[PDB]
This record gives structure tokens, C-alpha cells and sequence, in this order.
RNA sequence: GCCUAACGAGCCUGGUGAUAGCUGGUUGUCCGAGAAAGAAUUUUAGUUCAACCUUAAAAAUACCCCAAAAACCCUAAAUUCCA
RNA sequence: UCGGAGUACAAAAAACCCUCCGAGUGAUUUUAAUCUAGACAAACCAGUCAAAAUAACCAUAACAUCACUUAUUGAUCCAAAAUUUUGAUCAACGGAACAAGUUACCCUAGGGAUAACAGCGCAAUCCUGUUCUAGAGUUCCUAUCGACAAUAGGGUUUACGACCU
């Protein structure tokens, strides 16, 4: 059961990127984070694969 | 381990025939102690060597004198065994101001007021 | 550490304190925790804040960083627009 | 604690047991 | 040989402040690692079962009973299990504040 | 150093020994014999 | 099977008198490692209700359980914690059943 | 070592064996109720209430009042269960019960509450806002007689005051109206009290309105010793609290010392001591009224502090004690760099000798 | 093996006052106080910190410490904190 | 290297090539922020808590949860990304960027701080006696032995310790 690690950027348009764990046996991630530069929920979604 | 002892408070109570044994009041107790430090502090605890110099104990075979509470009787109850307490007697009163500089403390325990008046 | 240079004869200083400490006119130093970019994926939020915090050093290390630096490390500097102008000197302080 | 007289107050066990001829 | 990892320092987990101390606010009061301890008025509870003051007072310790949260699953079946007349009971950290909320001052006279 | 329980009857400090000395047991001691008292 | 001073290892009874499994215990008792007896129950009362009077009439003031109580002389530092309960009567694993 | 409890344990008086057929609780509930009643009890060890202030426990509270009305206990239960039988005999309750649409005569229930009840609910409410303690600080007196005060606010609007009400000195600035049920062959007395709000003395309180020798419920017709003066509570300290005493007399109580003159605006002449009065005239009166409301600084109230009583508005501000920081230290160990900011006296960069 | 009486690699000179956590030595009198080890470490034949200790200087509380207080199945000597 | 229980019985700490369990992570969504009092622990480096105040969700929580939850982890430097992060059975786990075997041909500085011989302590092992008799001895314990057990002594063997060299 190997996981991976994916840097995930904010599609509120700033540039904001944070890393999370993931199960590789997954699709592409996406979730709802909280940018600090608008301080607002925004949809995050994978964009990098960094570490396995 | 070696730790400090707790003394059971049955051991403070003195038995009618103690009284008249040590020739103490039954009824009013002394109000002052005449310590005397008799053994050494060596091969002794630490606390056992403070309490003795705290006491103003440090030399050996000469008397102090203290009070008769219980502040200072837990301190005096460790470090007994090392020590002879006696009671302070006073046949003819607390030393004046004019009868301080002739005054003497016998080995029985009365502080006599005039000691080898002329 | 070159108590005696070679060349001039003087007291030499190790770059690396300089590189990764600060010293306050004070007497203080100032450095940063160790670790504070290393696996931030995989550690709190509240250690991550504590990993970038500044800290100081005690008197040990002050007095080791003192040593291996030089005096012209120790003199006071007026910067422009400097921003650790204002901890550069001590108040208040009851010895 | 075990020297203070309240020791035991807060014993539980001895009233709840959780571990025919 | 067969038995490894056995050594571990300890994790000081014990009672920092006793009965009569005076302590400030933040103040850790005492660190465990099951329920030894509960919290009681003026004390908060941290993430790692810590207890710490939450006003300027001293520090007291009583004996009291249990009420646990209704929707603590294990604490509701042992309450439920309990016999009639028995009543659960803890000890509890106490903080009791010594200074006073605030104070009213003259400021002017308009 | 030997331990608590032994098998030698781990021979004693001196002062405990001095201790058990005086501590032995004095049976009590009438002033006349009585066998051959009336 | 550890085994403690003063207690029973074989019990025996029935229509019998206590000389002859006095005798054929005594046997048992030599070849057991610890030292052992054959008691009964009146020969057990007898020899409980001795210590108790040898124990109550005792002449001389100074006893081990008082001095051990009572810290005398610092005997505390050449003595044991479980002295104040053996009372000078237990030794390791030797019992002197004569140290009142 | 183990210490001997020094009473009865909690949980030993259940028998620890056979737990089976030993009876148990099954609700959440009973057990908080059980554990509630035990919390209330006088513990030999200690507990939350002995070290919060119980108040000493148990007090015998020096009663100084009227006597409670005397009414047959067997006829009242008697009247009481014939209304239960009467009410529950009807069909038309019963069909209101279980459909759920039942309405409930309000005022009807207040005024049997005022009537039977009314008086102790008071004097517990008086306890909990602490008028007796600084009225008389060792007597408490039940409010046998209601006392209905109300100020006019308009031509048609009335602002009732209870036990505990909150009234703008805006709406109090006028003298108010106050009825109580009694017969033409007494004698009352009425005091409004200020507890706090006296700028020199904690201990004492102000006067506002002090009628003496009212003939029964007419308070007009009766003598007024000291002018109504409105509420003027400070803009920092809010919520002050004024209460209305109520004194029932059997003789005819005349003095001098207590009487105030036409003006009455000299904060030192209007000084009062509840307790003092009462002991000065604790023979004749004995209180039967109650009515105290709380009362927050207005716009009013500056108008009061100047023309009336000629004075400056004094403003307050609950200031807080300055944080708590340690001793600091020569070298801080592992301490932010914002240590430094804890100790500044100011943030402004201060050059010796530069 | 032998290479000018010592060769697992000659001898001399220079580097060279090589370098040694290793051994040995370390030169007048008197006085004051005075230490037996917790953590890292190719580290346990050594160093660097801490705790002790010395020399000066600021201060104020320092040890002894009765109650009360420190957990839940049973548990001793006794501990911690305190007037 | 890290954690739990006992050793280490009641504040904390506490060792052994001591006795047992474990870790080098999985599953799920509530994807869990900034700033700052005061504290725990600690040689240092690191590790832990946390009130008040801030922007978004109920306008009443946000400490991510569970698997004994405690351990599930690695410093600088240096390399890579897109400027925000990532990278070591560096597991000898405070980690040298990258290095084996043999020497009886051996050398040097030391160590009785540490082995082989001897001595020394102990007596596991060995050797002597006695106590106890069930059994052999045709019957009969003790003419000759004598299992299961008890107790006392010697310092011949091997081992143990590492005290003098
Ligand atoms: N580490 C240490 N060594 C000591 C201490 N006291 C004496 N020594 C050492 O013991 C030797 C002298 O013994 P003494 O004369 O003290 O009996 C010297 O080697 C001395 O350095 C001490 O307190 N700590
Ligand atoms: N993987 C890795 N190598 C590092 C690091 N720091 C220094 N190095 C060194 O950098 C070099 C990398 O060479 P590589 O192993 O990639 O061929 C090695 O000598 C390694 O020891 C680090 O943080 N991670
Ligand atoms: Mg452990
Ligand atoms: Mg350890
Ligand atoms: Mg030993
Ligand atoms: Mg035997
Ligand atoms: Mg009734
Ligand atoms: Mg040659
Ligand atoms: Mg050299
Ligand atoms: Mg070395
Ligand atoms: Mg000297
Ligand atoms: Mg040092
Ligand atoms: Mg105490
Ligand atoms: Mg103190
Ligand atoms: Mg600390
Ligand atoms: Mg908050
Ligand atoms: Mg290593
Ligand atoms: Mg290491
Ligand atoms: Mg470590
Ligand atoms: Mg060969
Ligand atoms: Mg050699
Ligand atoms: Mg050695
Ligand atoms: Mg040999
Ligand atoms: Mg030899
Ligand atoms: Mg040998
Ligand atoms: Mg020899
Ligand atoms: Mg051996
Ligand atoms: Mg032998
Ligand atoms: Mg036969
Ligand atoms: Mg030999
Ligand atoms: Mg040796
Ligand atoms: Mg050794």
C-alpha cells in the first residue's frame, strides 16, 4: 500500500502550492483548502507528483 | 534504600513512672532545653548533619540552650541519638541586668545568679 | 579558529558563524531553528510556526560565537532602514 | 494518594464486572 | 539477543504544580498520559492530555463527581452498568483566581 | 555483595550484631527456688 | 514452590493419636531443606501461647521492635525496612523462634 | 503507609458482592440526578464549593419581618384537590391536552404567583443581587405586601419596575406611581435607595425619595422627608442598582435628624445608611416591600450632573491589570526575537548620546 | 634471500623542534576554599556541554519544613510541595 | 534509532549482551491558518502545550479521527524544482561526499585499565564425611551397599571473576 506525494496549486488565480499525501491507487486529487492570500476556501487540485 | 525515619508518635508518650524515673513535673513542663551534642556527625546523613549544625551543635560537649517547642522538638526528635537534653532550672530566677556577668551554668543543670560572689 | 594570522599577525574569524548568526550590539545572538525547511509536508502547523520563529542563544554559545568572531563583528552598525535597529540595545533590564 | 485518607474514592472497578451446574 | 528496544528515556510525566501554589495563566499545572487528573474551573485541557491554568490564582486539588459527556459511548455504558447507589468520583485540578477582573477608573471630568 | 536471602547465614554489620547482644532475651528469675520451697 | 516460615506443608488427620504420626513425620521433617516439626493443633496453641509469655516477660527494658521503632542510637542505617516488621526474629531465610 | 478515612466512603455502604441481583440504574438522567444530589452534600474532604465560596455554608439569616398569613392547611388542600377533581372532570381539557393547542392565562398566574409565592421568589432574587447584605449585612425580611411601581414615560406609556428591571434614567427622570394593598388604619414608609453609585464612601449609599407617614396606599397625601432626585449613575460604572423599601409602623414615627431641605442637591446631605436608619427606627417599622431595578448611564444623566447637581460629569473606564511578564533575562534562551518587545517601555528609537 | 655487522626494504642530509587522545618528567615558603561523573561523540585511553567547585560583584530570601494536597485492582521504607 | 510494561511498589530521573511487546506506517474526510501571553521538558540541537486577537464555515466546534496512539523518524552542507518546495536502511539512525582482506616477516607508543602460566576469591563442577531408611542382601535397612532427600567440610580438575605482575 504505497502512497505519494502531490503539490497541489490554488486555482484562485495567486500562486500558492501545498503538499499532501496520497494513495498512488487514486485519480487525481482535488479538495477544497484555504489560501491565505484571498483567506477563503478555494478548490485545490493536484498538479505535481514530487516524493512516492 | 536508607531513608530518613519517621518516629511513631507513641514513643512521645511518657508512662506515669517516667515522671517520677527522670524527675520531671507530672503536671507543667519545663520551658527550656540544655542541649549537649555527645557523638560525632561522621557516618551520619546529611540531614542529620545539617539539623546538628543548625542547631548551633557544632562543637562537642558544650551546652546550648533552647526552647521548649514543638518547632525546635522536631528537629531535637532527629537528631536524638545524637545529643543529651536536659531541663533548664532556675533556683533563683532569670539572670537581672545587674547579675549577668556573675552568673555560671553547673554540670546538674541549675544556671545559679551569684557564682562565687566577693 | 587562527589566534595568530600568519600574513599580519592578527586574530582571524571563522565565516560560517557570521553566515548563519546575527549578533545584536547587545551582546545577543540571533539564529534560526534547525530543520525549519526540511519535510514541512510532513510536520504540524504549530511546529512549522516554531521552526521559523528566531531564537536567541545562551551565554555558552554567546560566549563561543564571541571568540571565533572577530571585533569587527561586535562594533555598532547604523543601517538604513534597518530592521533589528530597535533590538540592537537593552532596556530594562535589572542585574 | 495511597497515604491520604481519601485514597480509593475513586474506585470503580469493584462495581462493574466486565472481562450452569 | 531476543529482547531489543527496551530502553526509552522518560517522558517526566508528572504534576508540576501542587496544592497552594500560586500560578499565572499558561501555566502547565501537570502532564499525564491517561486521565489521572481532571480538568476543573479555570483549567484548560491540551491535545496531549495536559492540564494548564487558565486564570492567575493557586492551585487546588478536590475530590467530585463524575458526570461524563453523553455522548462518550464507553463512559455512558459504565454509568448505565453502575449499581444503584454508587456514584463515580475524580479528582480534580482546581485554579481559584486571586486578582480581580478589572477596576474602575477616573479618567476625566467633562 | 551478597544478596537479602542467602544460604551462609549472611554474618552481620557489627552494631547489629552489639544490637541482638543486648536485645537478647532475659528469662525472669525468682528469689527463692521453689522445687524444694514448701 | 517457595515456602515461608511458619507454615503447614503435609496436614494429616483422622482416628489416629499424634505419637506415631509424630514419629513417622519427624522423618519427613529432617529430609525437608527448610527445618520443620510435627505439630499438632494443641502442641501448636502450646508453643504459640510460649513466645506470648516469653514475649510479655521479658525482664531487660530494651527490646529489638522498640529500639527499631523507635530509631535508637541511628540503628535505622545498619538495620532493614523490613526489620520493623521481622522485629529481629527473621534473618533472610532463617527464623529464630527463641528472639521473642 | 495508609491513613484511616476520616468518615464515611462515598461508595461503602453497597455490597461489592453479587452484583447481579443488586438493582442498577439504565438512564443517563437518574445518574445525573443522583450525581448532583451527591454533589450537594457536606463532603468531609474537599471539595469545588468549599474552596469557590459557598458562603460559609449554612447561615441563620436574622429574620425582620412580618409574620407569614395564616390559612388551614386541611381546608386548602381540600379547595385545592376539589379544583384538580373539578378541572379534570371536563372533556374539553382533555381534547386541548392531547391535540396540544391549550392556552394559558398569564396574568391570572401571575397574580396567584404575587399572591401565595411571589414573596420568597423575591427575597431569594434580593439574596442573589445582594441588597440585604448591604442594606443591613446580617438580616434578611421576606416582601410580604407587592409593591407595584411604575414611571410615566408618556401620556399612555408606563414602564413597569420589578425586582431586577433595567429603567433609563431618561425614563425614571420623573417621580413614580407605587401601589400596595392596605387597609385605612395603617401607617407606610417608602425609601428609594442608591447602592452604589456614592463617588466618596464605598460603604454608603445615596437618598432619592423618602415619603414617611403614608395613610395606607395614598403615598401623595403623605409628607415626603426627601425630594425624588433621578438616577444619575456614572458613564463608566453602569448598572447601578436602586431599590424601594417599603416600611409597614404602627406609631406615628416624627423626626428631625432624617429631614432633608426644599433644594436637596448637596450630594453630602443626601449620605445614607440603611442599617443606621433601621437601628434608629427599628422599634416602630418593620419592612414588608421590595422593588429594586438597575439602571445604566444616558444622555440624561449629564443633564442631572449638571443643572441639578452642578458639578462636573465624572467618567469612568474598567481599565485591566497590565500583563504579567517574568523577570528578564540577561541571556534569553531559545526565546523569539520578540522577547526584546515585552520589556520596551515605548516603541520609539531612543538615541543616548547620538 | 643479499645490496658495507640492524633490509617486508640501505645509509646520510634536509623537510624537522614531523606527529603522537600514549608513557615519563615538570625546580621557593606559608595561607583560604576545594571537586568521584547526566548527555553526545569511529566514543567510552579523549574532548564539548550540564550538574558540582574557585575568584570577584549585585541582591533576597535560602535550607529544616505541622496541617491541607499528589489514580485508577493490592501494595513497605518513604518521597514532592509547603507555613 | 524511536515507543509501551516490569526492574524503577507512592513527585521526576535512573543502568545491564536484563524479561516481554512493538515502529520505520495504513484507512477515511472534518484537508486541520496567521499572530502571540504564559508554561513543560531539556547540556546543546532538537521536541511539546497554549489563553486573548485576526479571515471563511454553525452565526453554539474546528485539538483531523481510528488501528494499546505512545513510536511511525534524520542536522548542516550540497543538489534539483518554479521561488515554493523536495531529496538519504546518511539504520554505525547527532549522520565523514566517496575506502576491503591479511600479516607467524612484522614494527612503534602503551596496558596487568585487558587475555594465555602461576597466585588470589567462590565452590557451579570435583572430593570427603555424617543425618534419613524405602530397597537389594533367602527372612533381616545399616556384614557390603543404598535411590528420592538433609547437613558440614577440603580446595586436586574444568569453569567463573579479572585483584598482583
Ligand atoms: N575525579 C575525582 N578524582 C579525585 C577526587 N578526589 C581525589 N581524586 C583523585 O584521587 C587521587 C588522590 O586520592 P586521595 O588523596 O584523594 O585519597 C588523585 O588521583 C586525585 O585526582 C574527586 O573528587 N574526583
Ligand atoms: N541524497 C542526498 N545526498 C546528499 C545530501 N547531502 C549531501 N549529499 C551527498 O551528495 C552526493 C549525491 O550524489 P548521488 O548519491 O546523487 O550520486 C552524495 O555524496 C551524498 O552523500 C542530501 O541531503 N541528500
Ligand atoms: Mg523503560
Ligand atoms: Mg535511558
Ligand atoms: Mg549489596
Ligand atoms: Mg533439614
Ligand atoms: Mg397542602
Ligand atoms: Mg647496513
Ligand atoms: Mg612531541
Ligand atoms: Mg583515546
Ligand atoms: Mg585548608
Ligand atoms: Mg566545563
Ligand atoms: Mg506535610
Ligand atoms: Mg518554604
Ligand atoms: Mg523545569
Ligand atoms: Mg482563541
Ligand atoms: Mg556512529
Ligand atoms: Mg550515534
Ligand atoms: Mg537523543
Ligand atoms: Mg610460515
Ligand atoms: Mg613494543
Ligand atoms: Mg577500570
Ligand atoms: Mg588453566
Ligand atoms: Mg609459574
Ligand atoms: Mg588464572
Ligand atoms: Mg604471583
Ligand atoms: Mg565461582
Ligand atoms: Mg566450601
Ligand atoms: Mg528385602
Ligand atoms: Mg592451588
Ligand atoms: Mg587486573
Ligand atoms: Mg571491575
Amino acid at each position: 500500500s504505497k502512497t505519494i506525494l502531490v503539490k497541489m496549486m490554488s486555482q484562485a488565480g495567486t500562486g500558492f502550492s501545498f503538499n499532501t499525501k496520497r494513495s498512488r491507487l487514486r485519480e487525481k486529487l482535488t479538495l477544497l483548502h484555504y489560501d491565505p492570500v484571498v483567506k477563503k476556501k478555494v478548490l485545490f487540485v493536484e498538479q505535481k507528483k514530487i516524493r512516492s | 534504600k536508607f531513608t530518613r525515619s519517621r518516629i511513631p508518635d507513641k514513643v512521645f508518650q511518657p508512662s506515669p513512672e517516667d515522671h517520677e524515673k527522670y524527675g520531671g513535673d507530672p503536671q507543667y513542663p519545663h520551658k527550656l532545653h540544655i542541649v549537649t551534642r555527645i557523638k560525632s556527625t561522621k557516618r551520619r546523613p546529611y540531614w542529620e548533619k545539617d539539623i546538628i549544625k543548625m542547631l548551633g551543635l557544632e562543637k562537642a560537649h558544650t551546652p546550648q540552650v533552647h526552647k521548649n517547642i514543638p518547632s525546635v522538638n522536631a528537629k531535637l526528635k532527629v537528631v536524638k541519638h545524637l545529643i543529651r537534653i536536659k531541663p533548664l532550672k532556675l533556683p533563683q530566677g532569670l539572670p537581672t541586668e545587674e547579675d549577668m556577668a556573675n552568673t555560671c551554668l553547673k554540670s546538674n543543670g541549675e544556671l545559679v545568679v551569684r557564682w562565687l560572689l566577693n | 579558529v587562527t589566534y595568530f594570522s600568519s600574513r599580519k599577525g592578527k586574530r582571524k574569524t571563522v565565516k560560517a558563524v557570521i553566515y548563519r548568526f546575527l549578533r545584536l550590539h547587545s551582546g545577543l545572538w540571533l539564529r534560526r531553528k534547525a530543520g525549519y525547511k526540511k519535510k514541512l509536508w510532513k510536520k504540524t502547523a504549530a511546529r512549522k510556526r516554531r521552526l521559523r520563529e528566531f531564537v536567541f542563544c545562551n551565554k555558552t554559545q554567546s560566549k563561543l560565537l564571541d571568540k571565533m568572531t572577530t571585533s569587527f563583528w561586535k562594533r555598532r552598525n547604523w543601517y538604513a532602514d534597518d530592521p533589528y535597529q530597535k533590538y540592537q540595545d537593552r532596556t530594562n533590564l535589572k542585574v | 494518594y495511597r497515604s491520604k485518607p481519601t485514597h480509593g474514592i475513586g474506585r470503580y472497578k469493584h462495581l462493574v464486572k466486565a472481562q450452569v451446574r | 539477543s531476543k529482547n531489543l528496544g527496551g530502553k526509552s528515556p522518560g517522558k517526566r510525566f508528572g504534576i508540576k504544580k501542587m496544592e497552594g501554589h500560586y500560578v499565572h495563566a499558561g501555566n502547565i499545572l501537570a502532564t499525564q498520559r491517561h486521565f489521572r487528573w481532571h480538568p476543573g474551573a479555570h483549567v484548560g485541557l491540551g491535545k496531549n492530555k495536559c492540564l494548564y491554568a487558565l486564570e492567575e490564582g493557586v492551585v487546588r486539588y478536590t475530590k467530585e463527581v463524575y458526570v461524563p459527556n453523553p455522548s462518550n459511548s464507553e463512559a455512558v455504558d459504565l454509568v448505565t452498568r453502575l449499581p444503584q447507589g454508587a456514584v463515580l468520583y475524580k479528582t480534580f485540578v482546581h485554579v481559584v483566581p486571586a486578582k480581580p477582573e478589572g477596576t474602575f477608573k477616573l479618567v476625566a471630568m467633562l | 555483595g551478597s544478596k537479602a536471602v542467602t544460604r551462609h547465614r549472611r554474618v552481620m554489620h557489627f552494631e547489629r550484631q552489639k544490637l541482638m547482644a543486648v536485645t537478647e532475651y532475659i528469662p525472669p528469675k525468682p528469689t527463692i527456688n521453689p522445687r524444694c520451697l514448701p | 514452590t517457595p515456602v515461608k516460615a511458619g507454615r503447614l506443608i503435609v496436614e494429616m488427620g483422622g482416628r489416629c493419636e499424634f505419637k506415631e504420626v509424630q514419629g513417622f513425620l519427624d522423618l519427613v521433617a529432617h529430609k525437608l531443606p527448610f527445618p520443620a516439626k510435627a505439630v499438632s493443633r494443641e502442641t501448636l496453641e502450646k508453643m504459640r501461647k510460649d513466645q506470648e509469655e516469653r514475649e510479655r516477660n521479658n525482664q531487660n527494658p530494651w527490646t529489638f521492635e522498640r529500639i527499631a521503632t523507635a530509631n535508637m542510637l541511628g540503628i535505622r542505617k545498619v538495620l532493614s525496612p523490613y526489620d520493623l516488621t521481622h522485629k529481629g526474629r527473621y534473618w533472610g531465610k532463617f527464623y529464630t523462634p527463641e528472639r521473642v | 503507609r495508609r491513613a484511616a478515612p476520616l468518615g464515611p466512603m462515598p461508595n461503602e455502604d453497597i455490597d461489592v458482592s453479587d452484583l447481579e441481583r443488586l438493582k442498577k440504574y439504565r438512564s443517563f438522567d437518574r445518574y445525573r440526578r443522583r450525581a448532583e444530589q451527591e454533589a450537594r452534600k457536606p463532603h468531609w474532604w474537599r471539595t469545588y464549593r468549599e474552596h469557590f465560596g459557598e458562603e460559609s455554608g449554612p447561615k441563620d439569616r436574622v429574620d425582620i419581618g412580618l409574620p407569614p398569613p395564616k390559612v388551614s392547611r386541611t381546608q386548602q388542600l381540600l379547595e385545592r384537590k376539589q379544583a384538580l377533581r373539578e378541572l379534570r372532570a371536563n372533556v374539553e381539557e382533555e381534547r386541548a391536552a392531547r391535540l396540544q393547542t391549550a392556552r394559558i392565562p398569564l396574568e391570572a398566574v401571575r397574580a396567584e404567583w404575587e399572591r401565595t409565592c411571589g414573596p420568597y421568589h423575591k427575597q431569594r432574587l434580593a439574596e442573589y443581587c445582594g441588597l440585604y447584605r448591604d442594606l443591613f449585612h446580617g438580616a434578611t425580611f421576606v416582601p410580604r405586601v407587592p409593591l407595584h411601581v411604575a414611571y410615566a414615560v408618556g401620556e399612555d406609556d408606563l414602564m413597569p419596575v420589578y425586582h431586577g428591571n433595567e429603567v433609563t434614567p431618561t425614563e425614571a427622570a420623573q417621580a413614580p406611581e407605587v401601589t400596595y394593598e392596605a387597609d385605612e388604619g395603617s401607617l407606610w414608609t417608602l425609601l428609594l435607595t442608591n447602592l452604589d453609585g456614592h463617588l466618596l464612601e464605598p460603604d454608603a449609599e445615596y437618598v432619592h425619595w423618602l415619603v414617611t407617614n403614608i395613610p395606607g396606599n395614598r403615598v401623595t397625601e403623605g409628607q415626603e422627608t426627601c425630594p425624588y432626585l433621578p438616577p444619575f449613575p456614572a458613564r463608566g460604572s453602569g448598572f447601578h442598582r436602586f431599590a424601594f423599601l417599603l416600611f409597614k409602623q404602627d406609631k406615628r414615627i416624627d423626626f428631625s435628624g432624617d429631614t432633608r431641605p426644599s433644594p436637596c442637591y448637596q450630594l453630602a446631605q443626601r449620605t445614607f445608611h440603611t442599617f443606621d436608619f433601621y437601628k434608629k427606627h427599628q422599634d416602630a417599622m418593620t419592612p414588608a416591600g421590595l422593588a429594586f431595578f438597575q439602571c445604566r448611564w444616558d444622555d440624561s444623566v449629564t443633564r442631572v450632573f449638571h443643572q441639578l447637581l452642578d458639578m462636573r460629569e465624572p467618567v469612568f473606564e474598567f481599565v485591566r491589570p497590565p500583563p504579567y511578564h517574568p523577570k528578564q533575562k540577561r541571556f534569553p534562551h531559545r526565546q523569539p526575537l520578540r522577547y526584546l518587545d515585552r520589556y520596551r517601555d515605548s516603541h520609539e528609537p531612543t538615541y543616548g548620546i547620538y
